[PDB]
Protein backbone atom coordinates (compact mmCIF):
# COMPACT_ATOMS: atom_id res chain seq x y z
CA UNK A 1 0.00 0.00 0.00
CA UNK A 2 3.15 2.35 0.29
CA UNK A 3 4.55 1.83 -3.05
CA UNK A 4 2.41 2.36 -5.04
CA UNK A 5 1.14 4.81 -3.41
CA UNK A 6 3.74 7.25 -4.46
CA UNK A 7 3.60 5.87 -7.30
CA UNK A 8 0.15 7.47 -7.42
CA UNK A 9 2.12 10.58 -6.49
CA UNK A 10 4.58 10.03 -10.09
CA UNK A 11 0.76 9.89 -11.70
CA UNK A 12 0.28 13.55 -11.06
CA UNK A 13 1.51 16.60 -13.76
CA UNK A 14 3.48 19.04 -11.96
CA UNK A 15 3.94 14.17 -19.97
CA UNK A 16 1.56 12.16 -21.55
CA UNK A 17 3.07 8.87 -20.19
CA UNK A 18 1.98 10.22 -16.17
CA UNK A 19 -1.65 10.97 -18.25
CA UNK A 20 -1.00 7.26 -19.96
CA UNK A 21 0.07 5.39 -16.37
CA UNK A 22 -2.97 7.53 -14.40
CA UNK A 23 -5.43 5.87 -17.06
CA UNK A 24 -4.47 2.32 -17.13
CA UNK A 25 -3.92 2.02 -12.79
CA UNK A 26 -7.36 3.08 -12.41
CA UNK A 27 -8.75 1.13 -15.24
CA UNK A 28 -6.87 -2.17 -13.49
CA UNK A 29 -9.24 -1.12 -9.99
CA UNK A 30 -12.31 -0.73 -11.69
CA UNK A 31 -13.96 -4.04 -10.19
CA UNK A 32 -14.54 -4.59 -14.10
CA UNK A 33 -11.30 -5.94 -15.03
CA UNK A 34 -11.32 -8.08 -12.23
CA UNK A 35 -14.32 -9.92 -13.33
CA UNK A 36 -13.36 -9.88 -16.80
CA UNK A 37 -10.27 -11.98 -16.32
CA UNK A 38 -12.36 -14.10 -14.07
CA UNK A 39 -14.50 -14.83 -17.23
CA UNK B 1 -35.74 48.56 37.96
CA UNK B 2 -36.37 49.26 34.14
CA UNK B 3 -33.36 50.13 33.08
CA UNK B 4 -31.85 46.13 32.84
CA UNK B 5 -35.02 44.94 30.88
CA UNK B 6 -34.59 47.70 27.59
CA UNK B 7 -30.93 46.94 27.65
CA UNK B 8 -31.49 42.90 28.22
CA UNK B 9 -32.74 42.67 24.83
CA UNK B 10 -31.66 45.77 23.56
CA UNK B 11 -28.18 42.84 22.15
CA UNK B 12 -31.15 40.61 21.74
CA UNK B 13 -32.23 42.33 18.84
CA UNK B 14 -29.06 43.57 17.57
CA UNK B 15 -27.37 40.97 17.20
CA UNK B 16 -30.40 39.23 15.67
CA UNK B 17 -31.51 41.18 13.24
CA UNK B 18 -28.18 40.26 10.66
CA UNK B 19 -27.64 36.42 11.01
CA UNK B 20 -25.39 36.80 8.51
CA UNK B 21 -22.69 39.25 9.74
CA UNK B 22 -19.33 38.70 8.56
CA UNK B 23 -16.64 37.76 10.92
CA UNK B 24 -14.54 40.55 12.06
CA UNK B 25 -11.76 38.05 13.69
CA UNK B 26 -11.23 35.35 15.29
CA UNK B 27 -9.35 35.09 18.61
CA UNK B 28 -8.25 31.97 21.52
CA UNK B 29 -8.67 31.14 24.59
CA UNK B 30 -6.76 28.87 27.48
CA UNK B 31 -7.84 30.33 30.31
CA UNK B 32 -10.16 28.08 32.52
CA UNK B 33 -12.21 31.14 34.07
CA UNK B 34 -16.15 30.30 34.69
CA UNK B 35 -18.11 32.91 33.24
CA UNK B 36 -21.25 31.32 35.31
CA UNK B 37 -19.96 32.02 38.64
CA UNK B 38 -19.62 35.62 38.36
CA UNK B 39 -23.53 36.57 37.88
CA UNK B 40 -22.36 40.18 35.01
CA UNK B 41 -23.47 39.90 31.74
CA UNK B 42 -24.95 41.98 29.41
CA UNK B 43 -27.82 38.98 28.88
CA UNK B 44 -28.19 37.31 32.33
CA UNK B 45 -28.67 33.18 32.56
CA UNK B 46 -25.92 30.65 31.88
CA UNK B 47 -22.93 31.83 29.62
CA UNK B 48 -20.65 29.40 27.70
CA UNK B 49 -17.60 28.18 29.14
CA UNK B 50 -15.33 27.46 26.44
CA UNK B 51 -12.37 25.87 28.11
CA UNK B 52 -8.79 25.65 26.94
CA UNK B 53 -7.28 26.36 23.16
CA UNK B 54 -11.05 27.03 21.93
CA UNK B 55 -11.20 29.28 18.82
CA UNK B 56 -13.74 32.65 18.91
CA UNK B 57 -14.75 34.46 15.86
CA UNK B 58 -14.98 37.86 17.00
CA UNK B 59 -17.34 39.41 14.59
CA UNK B 60 -18.31 42.37 16.81
CA UNK B 61 -17.32 45.59 18.77
CA UNK B 62 -19.77 45.95 21.60
CA UNK B 63 -17.60 48.07 24.10
CA UNK B 64 -14.32 47.33 25.75
CA UNK B 65 -15.84 45.07 28.23
CA UNK B 66 -16.98 42.21 27.05
CA UNK B 67 -17.13 41.18 22.84
CA UNK B 68 -19.56 38.95 21.00
CA UNK B 69 -18.01 36.05 18.88
CA UNK B 70 -18.39 32.34 18.17
CA UNK B 71 -17.30 28.86 19.08
CA UNK B 72 -15.44 26.75 16.25
CA UNK B 73 -17.44 23.39 17.40
CA UNK B 74 -20.77 21.95 15.53
CA UNK B 75 -24.17 23.94 16.03
CA UNK B 76 -22.26 27.32 17.29
CA UNK B 77 -24.35 30.03 18.71
CA UNK B 78 -23.98 33.60 19.06
CA UNK B 79 -22.22 34.10 22.69
CA UNK B 80 -20.20 37.29 24.53
CA UNK B 81 -16.12 36.95 25.78
CA UNK B 82 -14.55 39.25 27.71
CA UNK B 83 -11.73 41.58 27.16
CA UNK B 84 -8.97 40.04 28.13
CA UNK B 85 -7.93 42.81 30.13
CA UNK B 86 -11.33 42.58 31.82
CA UNK B 87 -9.91 38.71 32.26
CA UNK B 88 -6.69 40.12 33.67
CA UNK B 89 -9.08 42.16 35.77
CA UNK B 90 -10.62 39.21 37.14
CA UNK B 91 -8.17 36.95 36.79
CA UNK B 92 -6.63 39.41 39.21
CA UNK B 93 -9.63 39.03 41.35
CA UNK B 94 -9.31 34.95 41.41
CA UNK B 95 -6.14 35.57 43.91
CA UNK B 96 -8.35 37.98 45.52
CA UNK B 97 -10.74 35.45 47.27
CA UNK B 98 -7.46 33.99 49.09
CA UNK B 99 -6.44 35.62 52.64
CA UNK B 100 -3.36 37.14 51.40
CA UNK B 101 -2.23 37.62 47.94
CA UNK B 102 1.25 39.08 48.71
CA UNK B 103 3.86 38.49 50.53
CA UNK B 104 2.83 38.72 54.65
CA UNK B 105 2.26 34.64 55.84
CA UNK B 106 -1.17 34.48 57.52
CA UNK B 107 0.57 32.11 59.83
CA UNK B 108 -0.60 33.14 63.28
CA UNK B 109 0.44 36.72 62.43
CA UNK B 110 -2.33 39.38 62.37
CA UNK B 111 -2.49 43.00 63.60
CA UNK B 112 1.25 43.69 63.81
CA UNK B 113 2.52 43.85 60.11
CA UNK B 114 -0.48 44.90 58.57
CA UNK B 115 1.57 45.05 55.07
CA UNK B 116 -0.99 46.11 52.15
CA UNK B 117 -0.30 44.54 48.69
CA UNK B 118 1.98 46.96 47.47
CA UNK B 119 2.63 47.60 43.53
CA UNK B 120 4.30 44.37 43.15
CA UNK B 121 1.24 42.75 44.39
CA UNK B 122 -0.28 43.69 41.33
CA UNK B 123 -0.49 43.50 37.56
CA UNK B 124 2.19 46.75 37.28
CA UNK B 125 5.08 44.72 37.65
CA UNK B 126 5.48 40.86 35.73
CA UNK B 127 6.15 42.77 32.66
CA UNK B 128 9.56 41.04 31.63
CA UNK B 129 7.58 38.70 29.89
CA UNK B 130 3.35 39.65 30.39
CA UNK B 131 2.15 36.81 28.92
CA UNK B 132 -1.62 37.89 27.48
CA UNK B 133 -3.79 35.49 28.46
CA UNK B 134 -5.42 35.68 24.79
CA UNK B 135 -3.55 35.38 21.60
CA UNK B 136 -4.23 36.56 17.96
CA UNK B 137 -5.01 33.23 16.26
CA UNK B 138 -6.54 33.51 11.75
CA UNK B 139 -10.16 33.23 10.99
CA UNK B 140 -9.54 29.30 10.44
CA UNK B 141 -6.95 26.81 11.35
CA UNK B 142 -4.29 26.32 8.94
CA UNK B 143 -3.42 22.46 7.88
CA UNK B 144 0.22 22.09 7.29
CA UNK B 145 1.55 18.55 6.33
CA UNK B 146 4.64 17.04 8.34
CA UNK B 147 5.91 13.51 8.37
CA UNK B 148 7.02 10.41 8.06
CA UNK B 149 10.20 12.14 7.27
CA UNK B 150 11.99 15.12 6.93
CA UNK B 151 10.60 17.43 4.35
CA UNK B 152 12.10 17.73 0.99
CA UNK B 153 13.77 14.39 0.92
CA UNK B 154 12.03 11.84 -1.87
CA UNK B 155 9.55 10.22 -0.04
CA UNK B 156 8.33 13.15 1.97
CA UNK B 157 7.80 14.72 -0.89
CA UNK B 158 6.05 12.13 -2.57
CA UNK B 159 3.81 11.27 0.21
CA UNK B 160 2.22 14.95 0.04
CA UNK B 161 2.57 15.15 -3.45
CA UNK B 162 -0.43 13.12 -3.23
CA UNK B 163 -2.17 13.64 -0.29
CA UNK B 164 -2.42 17.64 -1.16
CA UNK B 165 -3.38 16.47 -4.94
CA UNK B 166 -7.00 15.01 -3.38
CA UNK B 167 -7.50 17.97 -1.07
CA UNK B 168 -8.09 20.37 -4.19
CA UNK B 169 -10.31 18.11 -5.86
CA UNK B 170 -12.80 16.68 -2.89
CA UNK B 171 -12.76 20.42 -1.48
CA UNK B 172 -13.04 22.56 -5.21
CA UNK B 173 -14.04 26.09 -4.70
CA UNK B 174 -13.34 26.26 -0.91
CA UNK B 175 -9.44 25.41 -0.82
CA UNK B 176 -6.16 26.84 -1.91
CA UNK B 177 -3.38 25.24 -2.00
CA UNK B 178 -0.03 27.92 -1.64
CA UNK B 179 3.81 27.22 -1.79
CA UNK B 180 6.11 29.32 0.42
CA UNK B 181 9.54 28.90 -0.35
CA UNK B 182 10.53 31.41 3.30
CA UNK B 183 11.85 30.29 6.41
CA UNK B 184 9.60 30.34 9.65
CA UNK B 185 11.20 29.23 12.78
CA UNK B 186 12.43 32.51 13.61
CA UNK B 187 8.63 33.43 14.31
CA UNK B 188 7.15 34.73 17.94
CA UNK B 189 4.72 36.77 19.07
CA UNK B 190 6.62 39.66 20.38
CA UNK B 191 10.08 39.98 19.97
CA UNK B 192 10.61 44.03 19.03
CA UNK B 193 7.66 46.67 18.63
CA UNK B 194 8.51 46.85 14.90
CA UNK B 195 10.62 43.79 13.46
CA UNK B 196 12.66 44.98 10.38
CA UNK B 197 10.56 47.81 9.21
CA UNK B 198 13.15 49.85 7.36
CA UNK B 199 16.15 48.17 4.98
CA UNK B 200 17.85 50.80 4.50
CA UNK B 201 19.10 50.33 8.54
CA UNK B 202 21.64 48.46 7.72
CA UNK B 203 22.50 46.42 11.02
CA UNK B 204 22.22 43.11 12.35
CA UNK B 205 18.71 42.42 11.10
CA UNK B 206 18.40 44.46 8.02
CA UNK B 207 19.96 42.26 5.98
CA UNK B 208 18.66 39.27 7.38
CA UNK B 209 15.22 37.65 5.30
CA UNK B 210 13.19 39.08 8.49
CA UNK B 211 12.45 41.89 5.75
CA UNK B 212 10.13 39.30 3.88
CA UNK B 213 9.54 37.27 6.61
CA UNK B 214 6.50 39.03 7.73
CA UNK B 215 5.28 39.74 4.71
CA UNK B 216 4.35 35.88 4.05
CA UNK B 217 2.66 36.21 7.76
CA UNK B 218 -0.26 38.66 6.68
CA UNK B 219 -0.10 36.62 3.38
CA UNK B 220 -1.38 33.33 5.39
CA UNK B 221 -3.32 36.35 7.71
CA UNK B 222 -5.37 38.03 4.55
CA UNK B 223 -5.89 34.36 3.10
CA UNK B 224 -8.01 33.49 5.66
CA UNK B 225 -9.65 36.51 6.16
CA UNK B 226 -11.37 35.29 2.09
CA UNK B 227 -13.46 32.39 3.72
CA UNK B 228 -11.86 29.62 2.25
CA UNK B 229 -9.29 26.47 3.23
CA UNK B 230 -5.75 27.41 3.09
CA UNK B 231 -3.01 25.16 2.84
CA UNK B 232 0.54 25.68 4.00
CA UNK B 233 3.84 23.11 2.83
CA UNK B 234 6.72 25.61 2.99
CA UNK B 235 10.16 23.58 3.21
CA UNK B 236 10.91 25.32 6.93
CA UNK B 237 8.31 22.81 8.64
CA UNK B 238 9.80 19.81 9.96
CA UNK B 239 8.25 19.41 13.85
CA UNK B 240 5.06 20.83 14.93
CA UNK B 241 6.96 21.71 18.36
CA UNK B 242 8.35 25.10 16.85
CA UNK B 243 5.07 26.07 15.27
CA UNK B 244 3.39 25.62 18.80
CA UNK B 245 3.59 28.81 20.04
CA UNK B 246 3.46 30.89 16.81
CA UNK B 247 0.71 33.21 16.20
CA UNK B 248 -0.64 31.17 13.28
CA UNK B 249 -1.45 27.94 15.78
CA UNK B 250 -1.56 25.70 12.56
CA UNK B 251 -3.32 22.27 11.95
CA UNK B 252 -0.62 19.28 12.05
CA UNK B 253 -1.69 16.50 10.04
CA UNK B 254 0.63 13.23 10.61
CA UNK B 255 1.42 10.66 8.07
CA UNK B 256 3.06 7.94 10.63
CA UNK B 257 4.29 5.11 8.56
CA UNK B 258 4.28 2.28 11.76
CA UNK B 259 7.38 0.34 12.70
CA UNK B 260 10.63 2.37 11.45
CA UNK B 261 11.62 -0.78 8.87
CA UNK B 262 8.67 0.33 6.41
CA UNK B 263 10.46 3.70 5.31
CA UNK B 264 13.56 1.88 4.42
CA UNK B 265 12.65 0.02 1.78
CA UNK B 266 10.39 2.48 0.66
CA UNK B 267 13.09 5.29 0.23
CA UNK B 268 15.64 2.27 -0.65
CA UNK B 269 13.93 1.44 -3.97
CA UNK B 270 13.68 5.07 -5.18
CA UNK B 271 17.57 5.05 -6.43
CA UNK B 272 21.08 6.71 -6.08
CA UNK B 273 19.86 9.88 -4.98
CA UNK B 274 18.42 8.47 -1.54
CA UNK B 275 21.31 6.61 -0.34
CA UNK B 276 23.75 9.72 -0.34
CA UNK B 277 21.63 9.83 2.79
CA UNK B 278 20.26 7.09 3.83
CA UNK B 279 20.74 6.97 7.48
CA UNK B 280 19.58 10.00 8.53
CA UNK B 281 15.82 9.25 7.57
CA UNK B 282 15.57 6.97 10.28
CA UNK B 283 16.71 9.58 12.73
CA UNK B 284 14.21 11.66 10.51
CA UNK B 285 11.34 9.86 11.44
CA UNK B 286 13.32 9.11 15.19
CA UNK B 287 13.53 12.83 15.81
CA UNK B 288 9.42 13.36 14.82
CA UNK B 289 8.37 10.21 16.31
CA UNK B 290 8.96 10.85 19.83
CA UNK B 291 6.70 14.03 19.75
CA UNK B 292 3.95 13.35 22.47
CA UNK B 293 0.42 12.19 20.83
CA UNK B 294 -1.69 14.96 21.71
CA UNK B 295 0.11 17.79 20.26
CA UNK B 296 -0.70 16.19 16.93
CA UNK B 297 -4.64 17.12 15.16
CA UNK B 298 -5.00 13.78 13.80
CA UNK B 299 -3.48 11.04 12.46
CA UNK B 300 -3.53 8.66 9.41
CA UNK B 301 -1.12 5.67 10.22
CA UNK B 302 -3.41 3.68 7.45
CA UNK B 303 -1.37 2.08 4.60
CA UNK B 304 -4.00 2.79 2.30
CA UNK B 305 -4.10 5.79 0.30
CA UNK B 306 -7.74 6.00 -0.04
CA UNK B 307 -8.60 5.09 3.38
CA UNK B 308 -6.23 7.98 4.66
CA UNK B 309 -7.73 10.34 2.06
CA UNK B 310 -11.24 9.91 3.52
CA UNK B 311 -10.11 9.75 7.00
CA UNK B 312 -8.55 13.62 6.44
CA UNK B 313 -11.21 14.74 3.96
CA UNK B 314 -13.71 13.77 7.04
CA UNK B 315 -12.19 16.08 9.26
CA UNK B 316 -12.33 19.15 7.46
CA UNK B 317 -15.55 19.07 6.39
CA UNK B 318 -16.55 18.71 10.20
CA UNK B 319 -14.11 21.88 10.44
CA UNK B 320 -15.80 23.17 7.61
CA UNK B 321 -19.26 22.44 9.13
CA UNK B 322 -18.55 24.11 12.24
CA UNK B 323 -17.24 27.45 11.46
CA UNK B 324 -20.48 28.23 9.09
Amino acid sequence: GYLDWITQAEDIDPRWNRFCRRKCRAAVKSNVFYWLVIF
Amino acid sequence: ESARREVESQAQQQLERAKHKPVAFAVRTNVSYCGVLDEECPVQGSGVNFEAKDFLHIKEKYSNDWWIGRLVKEGGDIAFIPSPQRLESIRLKQEQKARRSGNPSSLSDIGNRRSPPPSLAKQKQKQAEHVPPYDVVPSMRPVVLVGPSLKGYEVTDMMQKALFDFLKHRFDGRISITRVTADLSLAKRSVLNNPGKRTIIERSSARSSIAEVQSEIERIFELAKSLQLVVLDADTINHPAQLAKTSLAPIIVFVKVSSPKVLQRLIRSRGKSQMKHLTVQMMAYDKLVQCPPESFDVILDENQLEDACEHLAEYLEVYWRATH
